[PDB]
RNA sequence: CCGAUAACGAACGAGACUCUGGCAUGCUAACUAGUUACGCGACCCCCGAGCGGUCGGCGUCCCCCAACUUCUUAGAGGGACAAGUGGCGUUCAGCCACCCGAGAUUGAGCAAUAACAGGUCUGUGAUGCCCUUAGAUGUCCGGGGCUGCACGCGCGCUACACUGACUGGCUCAGCGUGUGCCUACCCUACGCCGGCAGGCGCGGGUAACCCGUUGAACCCCAUUCGUGAUGGGGAUCGGGGAUUGCAAUUAUUCCCCAUGAACGAGGAAUUCCCAGUAAGUGCGGGUCAUAAGCUUGCGUUGAUUAAGUCCCUGCCCUUUGUACACACCGCC
């Protein structure tokens, strides 16, 4: 895309969505996991594995 | 009916004797004379 | 000086792709009086590249069961075929092997497991070892096609199918399959 | 690969290395030979593995201590640990920087006024704190 | 069988042994079989050393409601002079004798004799 | 018109890849120039400091 | 295993162990293993070789008439330990490579707590109960059957060829067996007859003493064939001849002469496998009066690919849910 495109230097858009999900399709999707009685109380979010 | 063509049973674990079954029910708890021992009998 | 089969001199011929220049083994540290030795060159990984691959050759020559162990109907072929081959073209037959090795090593491939489109998905590229690799599979492969069910005879048809290979003229059986595999590759990318 | 010990062999090659230190040394040969007599190993295949353990932890018992120990080592640490006790403290220094809060804690503890101590500027803002929650 | 086995288990123990482990298989006035197992002190299984430091025995007891199986299985203890028990030590059993400490690294003396 | 054949030095091995280990991730920079070094895949026994070929420049880039 | 650490110290299994293979010109030795040296020969030698060459020719424990254990055998000791070096790693556990080295992962055996209504009552003078017990379901004897064939499946053997088949010559093994309580039945050398299968005398061997230096096959070297269901294949079938057995028909096996079927590398699928391995290739044991396309071992020739992953198929661990606990072949 940057390639072909005409212009010298685009920023490329981004596609900015607020998915929502019952537990039934995210459990079956795996966007949330079965977890340890202990670790249910956590509510701190996964990391972002930025590094 | 409990069996193949053959003779052999579809259902191993469904036991087929009225007076037993798979697991070992002990008689009077393992008491008298030949018989398991009981708790009495280890002590 | 080493004289393979008392003659063919080895340090007249080059490697002259620096892609494959580690990995062939004519040189005059590998070079052998006979393509015959019990070096225990499958002990472990990368073994194989420092083994000489006229060894190599003659040990993927004896293959689709009826003779396995034949090393030395192997080695008399591989003798043959080399004399053939320099009363033919003209030049060291350890340079025209080198050349078919070189020719006949597919520079790429492809390889996933998902849904393929025409054969596989993801295109890639070779490892040296996997050119020489597939170079002698492909040159075994295409002499032992040749000398089927024709008069041609083993050494005869290993014979053209390198000298056929060390040019390039699309009718020795590893270079066809070499062209269908890179346009496969191609295709896929 | 596989050539993890066992504890068959360590807890060997550890109690044979406290007890005889100072017999032992960091010599392969040697080490198995002095084995053979200050333990009936009943095995010789299992006596060269501990003799080989026992020279790898003595390699590293003369760099830096193990888990294993050794009361001489301990006295050694010992003696050589209370050094660089440097000329001057790192506590005396000539002048000492100390909050006007402080100060006035000094002053109440009647030992304020001290001509080693040079008050500074409070810091202004109350910007301590970090930002709560993620961003 | 629960007292003759620990009577057995306690004989066996008493008169020393490493341990030892009895099986008794078979049916008692039922039909379902069962097998009762008692064990006590250390027992190998495997290996060359099993020959030699346990020993087995297997007897049938004819009843009158069929046949029981009885497994003995004794490891015997470790003896120097071998009469009650094996000569050789287990051969993962490494044993370390202590040292005489008496080092006395003094001043240096020569003593004539 | 076709980018011409060149050729690559592999500096290091990233890692297996493929789902089934039958390919390998690798470091390669360019005797053409040192400087450009990316991130290939390749197939087959591939020990580091050998040199291989490229058909093509750029095909793809992904991390492990 | 190291580390973290309300755990510390242990035990079983793993490992360790036993056997086997790989190295010891180091030890003990050997007329049932031999080797060198020497002496008689036998031949090529003569050009003359002459301490010339070959000899599994004969000898030197023919015990007075050599030594030695390298080769062979089998005992004790050694040797290898991630030991040395470099790199990576918490710099720990260990991992990678290289040097010296015979070897830097040789194969097996043994093998936990338990579970499988797994298989065996046709292994038993192991065995409960039931059945039969004189017209026997006991036991013996005669014959037949276990083989029987429109068909389906499994383990296999042989092939489809010239990288071959035939013919001849040359040339190399290692496991291991071998004369019997009952028990009748051993391995075979040598000579002779026949073309072969076989037959007849004469021994040797209860065995590192004889077969036997196991002259194995593949392979190697020469001949012919020549891409042709053909000199590949030898299935099917006719005739004849031998051997074992009391008995060979429903052909036991073997030999000889004839016909010469599919089969021109095999769909969907699917098995096994990492180094002396796969595979090619023969030889022993077991079965056996006769019997190997089986099995268990042994040797010969001897590779391609890989030093990875969870894609497929499974298994294990943790978390989780449970109304199951005879435990999903559940409960309902
Ligand atoms: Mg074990
Ligand atoms: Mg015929």
């Amino acid at each position: 895309i940057s390639e072909a495109s005409v212009f010298d230097a685009y920023v490329l858009p981004k596609l900015y969505v607020k998915l929502h999900y019952c537990v039934s399709c995210a459990i079956h999707s795996k966007v949330v996991r079965n977890r340890s009685r202990e670790a249910r109380k956590d509510r701190t979010p996964p990391p972002r594995f930025r590094p | 009916d409990g069996f193949d063509s053959r003779g052999k049973r579809e259902f191993d674990r469904h036991s087929g004797s009225d007076r037993s079954g798979l697991k070992h029910e002990d008689k009077r708890g393992g008491s008298g004379s030949h018989n398991w021992g009981t708790v009495k009998d280890e002590l | 000086d080493i004289k393979l089969f008392g003659k063919w001199s080895t340090d007249d011929v080059q490697i002259n792709d620096i892609s494959l220049q580690d990995y062939i083994a004519v040189k005059e540290k590998y070079a052998k009086y006979l393509p015959h030795s019990a070096g225990r060159y499958a002990a472990k990984r990368f073994r194989k590249a420092q083994c000489p691959i006229v060894e190599r050759l003659t040990n993927s020559m004896m293959m689709h069961g009826r003779n396995n162990g034949k090393k030395l109907m192997t080695v008399r072929i591989v003798k043959h075929a080399f004399e053939i081959i320099h009363l033919l073209t003209g030049e060291n037959p350890l340079q025209v092997l080198v050349n078919a090795i070189i020719n006949s090593g597919p520079r790429e491939d492809s390889t996933r497991i998902g849904r393929a489109g025409t054969v596989r998905r993801q295109a890639v590229d070779v490892s040296p070892l996997r050119r020489v690799n597939q170079a002698i599979w492909l040159l075994c492969t295409g002499a032992r096609e040749a000398a089927f069910r024709n008069i041609k005879t083993i050494a005869e048809c290993l014979a053209d199918e390198l000298i056929n290979a060390a040019k390039g003229s699309s009718n020795s059986y590893a270079i066809k399959k070499k062209d269908e595999l890179e346009r496969v590759a191609k295709s896929n990318r | 690969m596989g050539r993890v010990r066992t504890k068959t062999v360590k807890k060997a090659a550890r109690v044979i290395i406290e007890k005889y230190y100072t017999r032992l040394g960091n010599d392969f040969h040697t080490n198995k030979r002095v084995c053979e007599e200050i333990a009936i190993i009943p095995s010789k295949k299992l006596r060269n593995k501990i003799a080989g353990y026992v020279t790898h932890l003595m390699k590293r018992i003369q760099r830096g201590p193990v888990r294993g120990i050794s009361i001489k080592l301990q006295e050694e640490e010992r003696e050589r640990r209370d050094n660089y006790v440097p000329e001057v403290s790192a506590l005396d220094q000539e002048i000492i920087e100390v909050d006007p809060d402080t100060k006035e804690m000094l002053k109440l503890l009647d030992f304020g006024s001290l001509s080693n101590l040079q008050v500074t500027q409070p810091t202004v803002g109350m910007n301590f704190k970090t930002p709560r929650g993620p961003v | 069988v629960r007292r003759a086995c620990y009577g057995v288990l306690r004989f066996i123990m008493e008169s020393g042994a490493k341990g030892c482990e009895v099986v008794v298989s078979g049916k008692l006035r039922g039909q379902r079989a069962k097998s009762m197992k008692f064990v006590d002190g250390l027992m190998i299984h495997s290996g060359d050393p099993v020959n030699y430091y346990v020993d087995t025995a297997v007897r049938h007891v004819l009843l009158r409601q069929g046949v029981l199986g009885i497994k003995v299985k004794i490891m015997l203890p470790w003896d120097p002079t071998g009469k009650i028990g094996p000569k050789k030590p287990l051969p993962d059993h490494v044993s370390i004798v202590e040292p005489k400490d008496e080092i006395l690294p003094t001043t240096p003396i020569s003593e004539q004799k | 018109r076709v980018q011409p054949i060149k050729l690559a030095r592999v500096t290091k091995v990233l890692g297996r890849t493929g789902s089934q280990g039958q390919c390998t991730q690798v470091r390669v920079e360019f005797m053409d120039d040192t400087s450009r070094s990316i991130i290939r895949n390749v197939k087959g026994p591939v020990r580091e400091g050998d040199v291989l070929t490229l058909l093509e420049s750029e095909r793809e880039a992904r991390r492990l």
